RNA sequence: ACUCUACCGUCAGGGUGCCCUGACGAGUAGGCAGGCGUGGAGGUCGUGACGAAGCCUGACCGUAAGGUCGGGUCGAACGGCCUCUAGUGCAGAUCUUGGUGGUAGUAGCAAAUAUUCAAAUGAGAACUUUGAAGACUGAAGGGGGAAAGGUUCCACGUCAACA
RNA sequence: GGGCGAAAGACUAAUCGAACCAUCUAGUAGCUGGUUCCUGCCGAAGUUUCCCUCAGGAUAGCACGAAGCUCGUUUUAUGAG
RNA sequence: CGAGAGACCGAUAGCGAACAAGUACAGUGAUGGAAAGAUGAAAAGAACUUUGAAAAGAGAGUGAAAAAGUACGUGAAAUUG
């Protein structure tokens, strides 16, 4: 929303002139190999699985109070 | 003394002649030249000492409508001491009959 | 914008690759809504009802802000500066009795404000207001009533209609006494006329 | 028009606007009678409308014949306009008629103004081959003739 | 609502019931001080007078009243023609004020019905 | 050129006009109609016949 | 440059108000700061028909940004104060909405079936119309029906647009 | 993707190697082009580990912006053509 | 169908369209579809006189002003004396 800097330069949201979908590298990226995207020799991606999922830690799992002895 | 323009104005009409920055790559006044004009810097211009002329260096005070009339002086506002044009001819004549009747010059009669 | 069809064609005829003329199209360009640089196609940022206007705020800032704005009334200099005025400089904000409720007509109301000394806030409007530009010249934005002295009620709910009708006044309650009623147009310090029962209802925060 | 009605006591004129007519031939005919007084002017137009003399063209060029009758100034080229000239001759006639209505010295008056204006187009179309329509528009010459008191 | 053209919408394509009223002009001071009424609608054989205008405070009558046009011809505001005919000539009835109100059958009972 | 003067034959007259609508693809052979139908079943208002 | 001395730019220290004053200051990306900016608005009094916005023209401070005053003129609109909000600064993709320029009054002026002369009428006549006379075709410039179209024929009536 | 062949994908409203019209559709373009105030503070880089990777980009080299602090001239030797 | 209002336009905007915009027109064709607003208080919209053939050009009247004259707001330039 810096209308002064953005419209009187047109570099804001772009960078240098011919930067199109090479620069963000498409949008997303996958797991394994592909050409000219933002994947490369990255450290995130691997493992994938979100959540500490187990059949003990779901429904009917009763919660504990926040209760120290000195607190 | 060498007057300034925006460049390419002498070529075609699609140029606003007020000064714009020489934006991207090469231009004769970018890499600094004193011939085909210059690029305006803060080295040029009037200094931190002065400001505001008349043939007696006198600053104005616009006394438009009958809001604050009794504020106009006859010292630094001796030469320039105007009214306001957008404010009616009725008010103009009323202010002038007080303002110029201090002991000052005003441009309009 | 999609109320026309205009196609690409290119060279071989007098039209560009840009959708200008096709299946119709006089000064109605675009295949759908396309061509903002083209006149009668689309817009750059076409305004939408989906995008936000209404925003959040704290409730604990609401009761602080009304307290701060009325604290600016208790200093006399803030009041008489901005736009609001007063003859009686000390003992601000003004507190009258519950005889404010015993006012029927605006003829009696103007006379009451005359006597106590809150009348230079009342008479201040000389000429009216005509219009101003845009949606100022179109709809109900012509005649506006001055936010002059505020009147504050006590016993809640049904406030005084007698002191709606004073030239350049407001009516309000002690509980219902919002942000715009104390600080209209940013800066603080609007004159408030309380009653006896209203100013002891104000003994909360 | 171009020129003013310099005073209605001195003036006498006649218009002739929005004509389908050759554009260069109207103002080139106008040159050779402008400045010249009305008795010389009317003679020149009735000569070139008949067979006698040409009008030497000056302001305009194009493929036009140089010949012995190119003299008006030190000019070589000329052409001999006809249906253009019959229009301009009518303006000399009415301006001289209404100059006697004022009570001047009509035939001996100075021709102050005559040229031609153009601005909007009078849009006409004619066809050409291959499902085609090209421009076929007329040039609206605004021909006046002011005489002043002389 | 608060709208110039959309307020005029109702005035323009007004029904014939409302066009009775919208043939309006004020009443004179001794008609108000006789009865009470603000305005009453304007008809042909009323004696009329011009309020605001250069035709200032002159005597007149009305010649014609018109339904859709709203404008009325005013007698005594009379010019000629190129052919030379002394015609009554138009005015919009807001520029007028009536001095006559008739009694009649039961316009007598209209102005003194249930409220009056 | 194969086109326009050959189309100027038109001995076989395909389409005439519709009664209810004005869609003149009312073929004497096929008896079709792209608009409301002639003959119809229900009113043939089709959704793809508009963009806006 | 070297060199004299002064002046312009941000910041430091001593002591507020800021002044002394060091070191450097060619410049494209880029970031920050500061300043000028439209539509709109809580505000709104102030200005107005004894002459408002506007149109048009002159004066016209100096930091690059574009704004106050004044004159000719308008016949109703809009800013002190005080601060928040948006479709917010133009020279350009063989682009987009239209007029106007350009070649140009130049070419074209429609497949080589001669035309000459006299009149009627009239404001104007080679062309309408009529006469004298000649070119020209006569398996069509003669004659004549269906599809297709649908009143275009006809008499009456006009010379403007339009040929 | 059917109609059709003594063949030439000739042929289907000037479109036929898959008719035309309309809608979903503003399909999409890893590529190219165009793109709107000013001054001041102040201002580099064309180098690399590495890739089914090559007109790109994770990382590193170098100076952005902001807060808090940070030299060497040269003397004794030691290692290597 | 009616009413009211929103930080919501003032003839390139917005409903196709403010106005005889589906009506002089164009396509076989559900369809495409332009040009396009306008006096004053009162029309009194120029009698009468004079010149020219109508067009065109001058005196004279009406009216608050004709420095409001019907093609009726303010008006710039290419064009154009």
């Amino acid at each position: 929303t810096k209308t002064r800097k953005h419209r009187g330069h047109v570099s804001a949201g772009k960078g240098r002139i011919g930067k199109h979908r090479k620069h963000p590298g498409g949008g997303m990226a996958g797991g394994e190999h592909h050409h000219r995207i933002n994947m490369d020799k990255y450290h995130p991606g691997y493992f994938g699985k979100v959540g500490m999922r187990y059949f003990h830690k779901q429904q009917a799992h009763f919660w504990k109070p926040v209760l120290n002895l000195d607190k | 003394t060498k007057k300034f323009k925006r460049h390419h104005s002498d070529r075609y009409h699609r140029v606003a002649e007020n000064w714009r920055k020489q934006k991207g790559i090469d231009s004769v006044v970018r890499r600094r030249f004193r011939g085909n004009i210059s690029q305006p810097k803060i080295g040029y211009g009037s200094n931190k000492k002065t400001k505001f002329l008349s043939p007696s260096g006198h600053k104005t005070f616009l006394v438009a409508n009958v809001k604050d009339l009794e504020t106009l002086t006859m010292h630094t506002k001796t030469y320039a001491a105007e009214i306001a044009h957008n404010i009616s001819a009725k008010n103009r004549v009323v202010i002038l009959a007080r303002a110029k009747a201090l002991g000052i010059k005003v441009t309009n009669p | 914008g999609h109320q026309t069809s205009a196609e690409s064609w290119g060279t071989g005829r007098a039209v560009a690759r840009i959708p200008r003329v096709g299946g119709g199209g006089t000064g109605r360009s675009g295949q759908g809504a396309f061509g903002n640089m083209c006149r009668g196609g689309r817009m750059f940022a076409p305004t939408k009802t989906w995008r936000k206007w209404n925003v959040k705020v704290n409730h604990n800032e609401k009761r602080y802000a009304t307290a701060s704005a009325i604290a600016a009334t208790a200093v006399a200099s803030l009041v008489l500066a901005r736009g609001h005025r007063v003859e009686k400089i000390p003992e601000i904000p003004l507190v009258v009795s519950t005889d404010l409720e015993s006012i029927q007509k605006t003829k009696e109301a103007v006379a009451a404000l005359k006597a106590v000394g809150a009348h230079s806030d009342l008479l201040k409007v000389l000429k009216s207001k005509k219009l101003r530009a845009g949606k100022g010249k179109y709809r109900n934005r012509r005649w506006t009533q001055r936010r002059g002295p505020l009147v504050v009620y006590a016993e809640d709910n049904g406030i005084v209609k007698a002191l709606r009708n004073v030239p350049g006044v407001e009516t309000a309650n002690v509980a219902s006494l919002n942000l715009l009623q104390l600080a209209p147009g940013a800066h603080l310090g609007r004159f408030v006329i309380w009653t006896e029962a209203a100013f002891t209802k104000l003994d909360q925060v | 028009y171009g020129a003013t009605s310099t005073n209605p006591a001195k003036s006498a004129s006649a218009r002739g606007s929005y004509l389908r007519v050759s554009f260069k031939n109207t103002r080139e005919t106008a040159q050779a009678i402008n400045g010249w007084e009305l008795t010389k002017a009317q003679k020149y137009l009735e000569q070139v409308l008949d067979h006698q003399r040409a009008i030497p063209f000056r302001r305009f060029n194009s493929s036009i014949g140089r010949t012995a009758q190119g003299k008006e100034f030190g000019v070589t080229k000329a052409r001999w306009p006809a249906k253009s000239v019959k229009f301009v001759q009518g303006l000399l006639q009415n301006a001289a008629a209404n100059a006697e209505a004022k009570g001047l010295d009509a035939t001996k008056l100075y021709v102050s103004h005559i040229q031609v204006n153009q601005a909007p187009k009078q849009r006409r179309r004619t066809y050409r081959a291959h499902g085609r329509i090209n421009k076929y528009e007329s040039s609206p010459s605004h021909i006046e003739l002011v005489v002043t008191e002389k | 609502s608060s709208d110039r053209r959309k307020a005029r919408k109702a005035y323009f394509t007004a029904p014939s019931s409302q066009r009775r009223v919208l043939l309006s002009a004020p009443l004179s001071k001794e008609l108000r001080a006789q009865y009470g009424i603000k305005a009453l609608p304007i008809r042909r054989d009323d004696e009329v007078l011009v309020v605001r205008g250069s035709k200032k405070g002159q005597e007149g009558k009305i010649s014609s009243v018109y339904r859709l046009k709203f404008a009325v011809q005013v007698d005594k505001v009379t010019k000629e023609k190129v052919n030379g005919a002394s015609v009554p000539i138009n005015l919009h009835p807001s520029k007028l004020v009536i001095t006559k109100l008739h009694l009649d059958k039961d316009r007598k009972a209209l102005i003194q019905r249930k409220g009056g | 050129g194969k086109g326009t003067p050959s189309f100027g034959k038109r001995h076989n007259k395909s389409h005439t006009l519709c009664n209810r609508c004005g869609r003149r693809s009312f073929h004497v052979q096929k008896k079709t109609c792209s608009s409301c139908g002639y003959p119809a079943a229900k009113t043939r208002s089709y959704n793809w016949g508009a963009k806006a």
